[PDB]
């Protein structure tokens, strides 16, 4: 098979004042990117190599003819005929030409096909529509593991389940214990599991599929579960890979007995996304990740030990998980010498990731109301009720 | 092309009507002059607003 | 069997190529459960 | 107390004064 | 519209200027408005300034045609009008704004020229006259570099302004003021070095950890030429020194980068102290195995420093690293079992059924799983399985089979000064050419950077230095500069030279004579230089054309000079330039081969712009194969920042759409590039899917052979899952692709072993382990070297390699298991902490173990605290009042 | 070659397997004045003056 994805550049990130090493690393990426630049640019300066075979060629073109429609090869026959399904839905008992490959034929590799009298005429690697290809990661998220805050158990999770299997497994059949097929993070909203997949995908080493869950779901019918087939079958062909559905609870509620068309077709997408989870060996190296905040909503066979083994829990961070959080988000403030911090963190409340982020925001913005940058300590003592919006008083004492 | 499927020409990109339409192409004739009070109100969501969009490099 | 396997997941977590009897309790732990059955119950 | 949102000689001087030396060649840079 | 309650400031220093003639106003109203700016821009943290807003448009014309003046008094009402000019200049002014300063702040002085801006937390005349002085001031020193005054009097505000950058505020600021010394002075930066050195050694010493963090970042990616480079690698020195921490074995890291110069940094920076020798010094001898040279030129000569003198000396050479080693492998940690190479190599239960006997004695395969079984128990005085009973063993292969097979049983005790001699003394009188040469090559194998004292190899093979036979010159030049790896001693160069001046020898041993003695030198060694030239003159056009053996002979000339920057590489391009165009392969090599950390744009520059590209139509063969196996050189690990983009270059660029005969193979890079293991990064991609690729036949085997690189201690889960996934099920018909799978995929197994440039601590590289260059041309020829087994030498020439454990102990042995944390490295050193490298504990290994590269430890509850802080494998845990 | 061969019929195999030939048609005189006739007004309509009151109002519109 092929080889994973997502390319990234330098992490740099090992500066942040600004301080001219900053500049020599940018500087040095950047003479970097130069010569890509000018080196692609002499070499097709200076490239004359074609023709050469031409007329079988241009004889196996004319052939094919113009345009050849692409389809999906759903059975094969005695090795001259197949059947293959066009993008409408319609497929046909059509002949196969000399010239394509019959070791690759498969039930499911897409087939380029004569416009007129369809005859499976070639066959193509690299279908993957436009929606499954936006749904592949091509440049990594810039947050990683050093901009997680807390979270010490849940990162040690996730390595544990995507990473280990994907570096040194050893462990993993030493132990004999099979590698965990999938995990599913979740947790109250805005704790960190997207940030967490976010990490996941910058210290990466294979192809990271990011899926929005309610993505999936498709107008047309069987496009769900066609559109579900495509990602999976791309995440074994790109294998190492690892498939991300964040609110996997846009489709994951409770199954129940489907009345309309449309929920049927839902029911369907489903039941295909879980063929495909099973499909798969959890030997494979393959592996998915699905978010979600109502996990107490999700399909009891979704998080069946044999399709989900793994359940990651996001608690609301804890005291010394939110100085940690808010010592992160304010690395890149210029806090003046009178503020403590302590007091937004002693104060008993439900903050999250995503609270102290906008505490760190406002308190910013408050400051640059005062026309300053320093951000005092007052400025955070507003922009913690200015964000925190919303037990009767003396009842508990 | 009519029936030969050739490409011949690239045209603006692929966004259907039902959000075509929703850009706001006549800009209604409403003025902060109009809306007593909420100065407030109208700072802070400029606050949000424009100022992000128009300077971010504070 | 999901027990077990957490059992080896904890042994690898402390990198002991021997799984022990404590990381068989965290598994169960972990798995089983998803002071109140101590403060009353003795 | 009405706050006074930033006028242009605001920005202009927030852009400036309590900046890096380095802002423009490393934001060009990247 | 305005604030109207504070409407005051939009009048008053209005008025004030606007008003300005009466000398007595004029004084009073400067005066006041200083207080003002001052009570402004001093305490108010409010970035905005009220003044400094509503000075601009008015002060443009007013504070600049009242610029003049007159001078009513002799100096005192201009000095007023430029300390107030001097406040509105960062917007109010245009980008000659050092044009403001020249002529506001820099033509005069208020007394204290910053008694309006020492105040100033950062703004006023820190940040902004920091700039105005690394713009203007290096603008002059680049076209005016000895201009008048105002290059002089600039220079001692620059400098006050740098030791207040310190204590004026005391904070993080610190990592601006080396910095200004870089930018400011470009011409004379080391007057700004001695300035900051003066500073901050006498100010504050905690303050000196991010000095050197700083000056080491701004090492890795400095300047393009090695003008400043070598400045900023001597500014450190005394920081040091005792104005700082006496210990800080740093200055060998600090002396390595300079060219690694000994004899001029070394001579002082701890050869003249050697007053705590007693101390980690002793391990900083130990930490320094690079350069034994070194301590032949204090301890032997003198042998009066210290008692241990000598002893030391030998036990650090390889003696008791070697019994570590052994004492690791066996007494704590039992991983020594006996590992052949049947043991795993068929690890697959395919390879079980389906055979149908496929059990063939061949050459190739057996040639192989003698090499597999000479690299997995390397180093390893417990490998009794194909040593002595198997005789025969050595015997049932081809000629070349002997060499290899006995070169493979000597690489087994690898440095075993005692062992490996009396395990060679077996095969010494074998009664056979080739497995002659294989003894005196296990001879010289023992010896890989041992500088034994009795120095046995120069004596045992001087017989067959020149002796009647090739196979016989071969193996005993091959095992000498095997063992003169490090040193250069004058013996073996005038034993060697006249051998690599005859002509009796074939081009064969002439090039193995050449990379030999090349590798035995890192300086100059100028005679060594005219042998290469002679023969490269005194040789026949086909001879050096086509013989496939004419690569080696500039690759001695290069590594002779690698390191060392285009000082000598101008002249040694002017002589070459005189050759059949094979040396045109010759300069791209040399050159290119003479700096192991360079990263610089035009060296790399000049490799991708005539280099690369001014070839791809060219079909002048072996080119463009050293220029990019060698854009990696100078490249290796500048911090390793240097590599990603890099490997992007290289996969990008060259491997996808590059000459399918010049640079299809453009893999080896890999090799020598970086080489740990990690997917889509270094193998997985760029490595197995051109593997898979077996289009092209060489690139097939050579990238097969290139996970040698990350092969080390790769542990080979993952990565033995290829081997399986390929052997028999993958490249099993091709004969040589086969056997070099083999090769390279199963000397996985040899443990707590490395082979790259990068030392422990990582910012110096090895010149003796950059050796493994020879093993990186001739693996790329693969004709009469790998495919063609016309020389299989270079394929055991990997003799630079150390172990990658780490061991601790306290002025006696081992015994310390102190608790350790070994984990992968994070954000460290220069941000606002020095957070621990590892970020977790992942790892709680207490006893001596492997540290990889990527992986580095932190000492524990603050016991037995080593003062070393470069933890180059042999920690030493000196206690202190621990817990206090 | 004064037409042009359409797309439609080049996909369905012209200028391949058959070709187009130039079609002309022969219309004399006697033909043509006899298909004069279809919308030839008559002797009648020149001299019929439009509705008077339809006249004026579409005068007035
Ligand atoms: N532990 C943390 N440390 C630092 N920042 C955090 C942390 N947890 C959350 N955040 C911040 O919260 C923001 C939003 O988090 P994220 O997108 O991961 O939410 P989530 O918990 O997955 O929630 P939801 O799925 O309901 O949107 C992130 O951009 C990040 O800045
Ligand atoms: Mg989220």
């Amino acid at each position: 098979t092929k080889g994973p994805d997502a390319a990234s550049k330098l992490p740099l990130v090992t500066p942040h004042t600004q301080c001219r090493l900053k500049l020599l690393k940018l500087e040095r990426i950047k003479d970097y990117l130069l010569m890509e630049e000018e080196f692609i640019r002499n070499q097709e300066q200076m490239k004359p190599l074609e023709e050469k075979q031409e007329e079988e060629r241009s004889k196996v073109d004319d052939l094919r003819g113009t345009p050849m429609s692409v389809g999906t090869l759903e059975e094969i026959i005695d090795d001259n005929h197949a059947i293959v399904s066009t993008s409408v839905g319609s497929e046909h008992y059509v002949s196969i030409l000399s010239f394509v490959d019959k070791d690759l034929l498969e039930p499911g590799c897409s087939v380029l096909l004569n416009h007129k009298v369809h005859a499976v005429i070639g066959v193509l690697m690299d279908d993957t529509d436009p929606l499954v290809t936006v749904m592949k990661v091509e440049k990594a998220p810039q947050e990683t593991y050093a901009d997680i805050g807390g979270l010490d158990n849940q990162i040690q999770e996730i390595k544990e389940s995507v990473e280990l299997p994907l570096t040194h497994p050893e462990y993993y059949e030493e132990m004999g214990i099979k590698p965990p097929k999938g995990v599913i993070l979740y947790g109250p909203p805005g704790t960190g599991k997207t940030l967490l997949a976010k990490a996941v995908a910058n210290q990466t080493s294979a192809t990271f599929l990011r899926v929005v869950g309610s993505e999936l779901i498709q107008k047309y019918l069987g496009d769900g579960p066609k559109l579900v087939r495509e990602l999976f079958r791309v995440a074994e062909e790109h294998a190492p890979s690892i498939v991300f559905i964040d609110e996997i609870d846009a489709i994951g509620t409770k199954r129940y007995d489907s009345n309309s068309g449309g929920e049927r077709e839902i029911q369907r997408t489903m039941l295909e996304l879980l063929n495909q989870l099973d499909g798969f060996d959890s030997r494979g190296d393959v592996k998915v990740i699905m978010a979600t905040n109502r996990i107490e909503t999700l399909d009891p066979a979704l998080i069946r030990p044999g399709r989900i083994d793994r359940k990651i829990e996001f608690p609301l961070p804890d005291e010394k998980t939110k100085k940690r959080i808010f010592q992160i988000h304010t690395s890149r403030m210029t806090l003046a010498d009178d503020v403590t911090l302590d007091d937004l963190i002693m104060a008993k409340d439900d903050l999250s990731g995503a609270d102290i982020k906008a505490i760190c925001t406002e308190a910013g913005l408050m400051a640059l109301r005062e026309r300053r940058m320093k951000v005092t300590n007052e400025d955070f003592k507003k922009s913690k009720e200015n964000v925190l919006y919303k037990t009767p008083e003396g009842l508990y004492l | 092309r009519n029936d030969s499927y050739t490409l011949h020409k690239i045209l603006p990109n692929k966004v259907d009507p039902l959000v075509s339409l929703m850009m706001v192409e006549k800009v209604p004739d409403s003025t902060y002059e109009m809306i007593g009070g909420l100065d407030k109100q109208i700072k802070e969501i400029k606050e949000v607003i424009e100022l992000p969009v128009k300077h971010p490099e504070l | 069997r999901s027990v077990c396997t957490e059992a080896g997941m904890f042994a690898i977590r402390a990198r002991r190529k021997i799984a022990t009897e404590k990381d068989f309790l965290e598994a169960v732990n972990k798995v089983i459960k998803s002071t109140p059955r101590y403060m009353t119950y003795n | 107390k009405p706050i006074r949102a930033l006028d242009e000689g605001d920005i202009a001087l927030l852009k400036t004064y309590g900046q890096s030396t380095y802002s423009r060649q490393i934001k060009q840079v990247e | 519209m305005e604030e109207g309650g504070r409407d005051k400031a939009p009048v008053q220093p209005q008025q004030s200027p606007a008003a300005a003639e009466k000398p007595s106003g004029k004084e009073r109203r400067d005066a006041g408005d200083k207080d003002k700016e001052q009570e402004l821009s001093e305490e108010d943290k409010q970035l905005q300034d009220e003044l400094e807003m509503l000075v601009e448009r008015l002060g443009e014309k007013d504070t600049s045609l009242y610029r003049p003046a007159l001078e009513e008094l002799r100096r005192q009402i201009r000095s007023s009008t430029t300390s107030m000019t001097s406040v509105p200049k960062p917007l109010k002014f245009l980008r000659p704004h050092y044009g403001k300063l020249k002529e506001i702040y820099e033509n005069m002085a208020p007394g204290e020229n910053k008694r309006f801006a020492a105040d100033i937390i950062s703004v006023l005349a820190m940040t902004m006259s920091g700039e105005r002085e690394c713009l203007k001031y290096r603008l002059v020193g680049s076209q005016e570099e000895l201009a008048s005054w105002g290059h002089e009097y600039v220079r001692h505000l620059a400098g006050e302004v740098a030791k207040e950058w310190q204590e004026l505020d005391d904070a993080e600021k610190v990592q601006r003021e080396p910095l200004l010394t870089l930018v400011k002075e470009i011409v004379p930066y080391n007057m700004a070095h001695n300035a900051e050195h003066e500073a901050c050694d006498l100010l504050m010493e905690i303050e000196q950890v991010d000095m050197l963090e700083k000056d080491i970042d701004e090492n890795a990616y400095a300047k393009v030429c090695l003008y400043l480079t070598s400045c900023v690698n001597y500014v450190p020195e005394p920081e040091n020194s005792a104005l700082l921490r006496c210990a800080l074995g740093v200055f060998r890291k600090f002396s390595r980068f300079p060219e690694a110069l000994r004899l001029a940094l070394m001579l002082n920076d701890m050869e003249l102290v050697e007053d705590i020798f007693t101390s980690c010094k002793d391990v900083v001898v130990q930490k320094q195995m690079a350069f034994m040279l070194g301590r032949h030129g204090v301890f032997l000569e003198l042998s009066e420093d210290v008692e241990e003198y000598e002893d030391l000396t030998e036990i650090m050479s390889n003696v008791q690293l070697n019994s570590n080693f052994l004492a690791l492998a066996r007494e704590l940690d039992i991983m020594e079992p006996k590992v052949p190479d049947d043991i795993y190599k068929t690890h697959l239960e395919n390879n079980r059924f389906g055979g149908s006997g496929s059990q063939v004695d061949s050459a190739r395969m057996n040639l192989a799983s003698s090499f597999v079984n000479g690299f997995v128990n390397a180093a390893f005085g417990q490998d009794k399985l194909l040593t002595d009973d198997g005789n025969k063993w050595l015997y049932k292969n081809k000629d070349h089979g002997m060499l290899s097979a006995a070169a493979s049983l000597g690489m087994i005790l690898l440095w075993d000064v005692d062992g490996g001699l009396t395990q060679i003394d077996k095969y010494l009188y074998s009664s056979e050419d080739y497995i002659k040469s294989g003894a005196l090559l296990a001879c010289g194998i023992v010896n890989s950077g041992v500088r034994n004292e009795c120095d046995p190899a120069l004596a045992l093979l001087s017989d067959y230095v020149l002796h009647n036979s090739n196979t016989m010159r071969l193996g005993s030049i091959f095992g000498l500069g095997l063992a003169y790896a490090g040193s250069n001693r004058e013996d073996v160069l005038t034993l060697l030279l006249p051998v690599m001046g005859d002509s009796k020898s074939s081009m064969e041993v002439a090039g193995v004579t050449a990379l030999a003695c090349g590798m035995i030198a890192v300086g100059s060694c100028n005679g060594d230089v005219t042998s290469t030239i002679l023969q490269t003159i005194m040789e026949k056009s086909e001879t050096e054309l086509k013989d496939t053996y004419a690569r080696w002979l500039p690759l001695g000339l290069g590594l002779n000079h690698l390191g060392k920057g285009e000082a000598i590489e101008a002249i040694l391009a002017a002589l070459e330039v005189v050759s059949e165009p094979f040396r045109s392969f010759a300069n791209t090599l040399v050159d290119v081969c003479a700096y192991a950390g360079s990263g610089n744009v035009l060296k790399v520059q000049q490799l991708l712009h005539i280099c690369s590209e001014h070839f791809d139509s060219k079909e002048k063969e072996e080119d463009k194969d050293k220029k990019e196996k060698k854009d990696k050189d100078k490249k290796e690990a500048p911090a390793d920042m240097g590599a990603h983009q890099g490997v992007a270059v290289l996969g990008i660029a060259l491997i996808a759409m590059g000459e399918e005969i010049g640079a299809e193979m453009a893999l080896r890079t890999f090799g020598h590039l970086l080489r740990y293991g990690e997917p889509t990064l270094r193998r997985a991609v760029p490595l197995a899917l051109a593997l898979i690729s077996v289009s092209n036949p060489r690139l097939n085997i050579l990238d097969t052979l290139s996970k040698f690189s990350h092969d080390a201690d790769p542990e080979v889960s993952y990565n033995s899952i290829f081997a399986m996934g390929m052997v028999g099920s993958g490249t099993n018909n091709a004969r040589l692709a086969a056997m070099l799978r083999q090769l390279a995929q199963y000397h996985a197994k040899d443990p707590n072993n490395l082979f790259m440039v990068r030392l422990a601590q990582g910012l110096t590289h090895l010149g003796k382990g950059t050796l493994t260059l020879c093993p990186y041309h001739s693996d790329r020829q693969l004709m009469s070297q790998v495919a063609v087994a016309g020389l299989l030498t270079v394929l055991v020439s990997f003799l630079d390699v150390r172990n990658i454990i780490l061991g601790k102990s306290h002025y006696v042995l081992y015994g310390l298991v102190a608790a350790m944390q070994p984990r992968m490295l994070v954000t460290f050193d220069e941000e606002l902490r020095p957070l621990p490298v590892s970020v977790r504990v992942g790892q709680a290994v207490d006893v001596v173990g492997q540290a990889g590269k990527p992986k580095t430890i932190t000492g524990f509850q603050t016991h037995t605290t080593p003062v070393l802080l470069a933890h180059g494998e042999r920690a030493e845990l000196a206690t202190e009042e621990f817990l206090p | 070659h004064l037409n042009k061969p359409s797309i439609q019929a080049l996909i369905h195999g012209l200028n391949r397997h058959y070709y187009s030939i130039t079609i002309n048609y022969r219309k004399n005189e006697l033909e043509q004045k006899m298909l004069l006739n279809l919308h030839k007004k008559s002797w009648m309509e020149g001299l019929t003056l439009q509705d008077y009151s339809e006249h004026c109002k579409h005068n007035e519109s």
